[PDB]
């Protein structure tokens, strides 16, 4: 599905209205860097398996395929873990996870006959391709 | 409790059940605008408050259980459409 | 010219007579040229335009008007004139079956709105087709 | 007799019965996917000739 690493840091917490604090890891956003004269090996080494830069229609269309599977495999994941908290088989962390949840149900958005009224816009595309 | 579809409440309703006079319930609204409860924004000639919302509540397990299948449609949504796509166009991308 | 020229002016005016005069003139090379359909629905279509036109300039009208316009000295018979060119659909005009009132149709609503890109898609189909068909027969040996 | 099938009264002067209005209900923004079938067809002809 995606990046090989993750990072986290260590900090203590509120934790809540009330209850203990405690030490636990927060998550940290990761990358993967590069510096002249180590990618020049990397390049080298990977000469024989070769992408297009850019690609034209065969690079940007898989993309999006890629990116279908990423957001179905969290969907799902969701699963695992909030139909167990239905079961009782674990405690509810009503804390945190549920007004994300909320949030989350509220931010989609509508096709509300003002929207559709931006129509004027695919049309604009295809007198400058077709 | 509104469907979302719906989030434009008319003043007649707010003053019906907070039993106050019409004439006031500007202010109450602004009153909670200003405090951070709530953030739509009001229109007083069509005399309708159209409401998005930041806050969370409290919620109990039946709810749960009820969210799980508006949950569980999206997700045969989106693999419906990644196989739309991967049939429709195996000739190209292959 | 000769004819047919004759004819169609005789059809823009108002003018059976002359329209008769015509037709007595040249029935003979009518038929001569097998094309006799003329007498048989032309004659009595004529109407047809008149209410085309009205439709083109005004956009609300009382029916007890066209009759003054068009001759037809009666406003009932009118209305089923009228209602047959609706059906028919050479106009989408709309009846007030109340107090004598023509309208026209709603105004037109915007021209960019999924009726174009209907016709770029024909245009591709036309563009593809054609690069194609030229690329194949290329240079035989 | 038009009253038993067709609408409106039998000689009411104030007709009741079903109406004949036609809405369009072309509110419905998503010929998506179909139109994104389209789009997929010109980039197959885009590619595929060799």
């Amino acid at each position: 599905l995606g990046l090989p690493t993750e990072a986290y840091i260590s900090v203590e917490e509120v934790h809540d209205d009330g209850t203990p604090t405690s030490k636990t890891f927060e998550h940290v956003t990761s990358e993967i860097g590069a510096e002249e004269a180590e990618e020049v090996g990397v390049e080298h080494l990977l000469r024989d398996i070769k992408d297009t830069t850019v690609g034209t229609l065969s690079q940007r269309i898989t993309n999006q395929v890629h990116g279908l599977k990423g957001l179905n495999s969290k969907l799902l994941d969701i699963r695992s873990y909030l139909e167990k908290v239905a079961t009782g088989k674990l405690p509810i962390n009503h804390q945190i996870i549920y007004q994300l949840q909320d949030v989350f149900n509220l931010l989609p958005d509508v096709s509300l006959q003002e929207f559709v009224k931006a129509f004027y816009l695919k049309t604009n595309d295809q007198m400058v391709v077709v | 409790t509104r469907p979302a579809n719906h989030r434009q409440l008319t003043f007649e309703e707010i003053a019906k059940s907070a039993k106050i006079t019409v004439n006031e319930v500007e202010l109450l609204v602004m009153k909670a605008l200003s405090v951070g409860l709530v953030k739509g924004s009001i229109d007083e000639v069509d005399k309708r408050v159209h409401m998005t919302w930041v806050q969370p509540r409290v919620l109990d397990l039946q709810q749960i259980k009820g969210m799980k299948d508006r949950l569980e449609f999206w997700c045969t949504d989106v693999k419906s459409m990644e196989m739309l796509v991967e049939h429709q166009a195996h000739d190209i991308l292959t | 010219l000769m004819p047919y020229f004759l004819l169609t002016q005789a059809v823009r005016t108002g003018n059976l007579a002359k329209f008769n005069q015509v037709l007595d003139q040249f029935g003979e090379k009518f038929q001569a040229d097998g094309t006799y359909t003329l007498i048989i629905r032309l004659r009595h279509n004529v109407i047809k335009t008149g209410v085309r036109m009205i439709s083109l300039s005004y956009s609300r009208i009382s029916l007890a008007d066209i009759a003054q316009k068009l001759q037809l000295d009666s406003p009932e018979d009118a209305e089923f004139i009228v209602a047959k060119a609706i059906r028919d659909g050479v106009i989408e005009a709309s009846i007030n079956h109340e107090k004598g009132y023509v309208q026209s149709k709603e105004m037109i609503d915007i021209y960019s709105t999924r009726e174009p890109q209907l016709a770029f898609h024909q245009r591709i189909s036309f563009c593809l087709d054609i690069h194609n068909m030229s690329v194949k027969a290329m240079r035989f040996p | 007799d038009y009253a038993k099938k067709r609408g409106w009264v039998l000689g009411p002067n104030n007709y009741y019965s079903f109406a004949s209005q036609q809405q369009k209900p072309e509110d419905t923004t998503i010929p998506s996917t179909e139109l994104a079938k389209q789009v997929i067809e010109y980039a197959r002809q885009l590619e595929m000739i060799v």
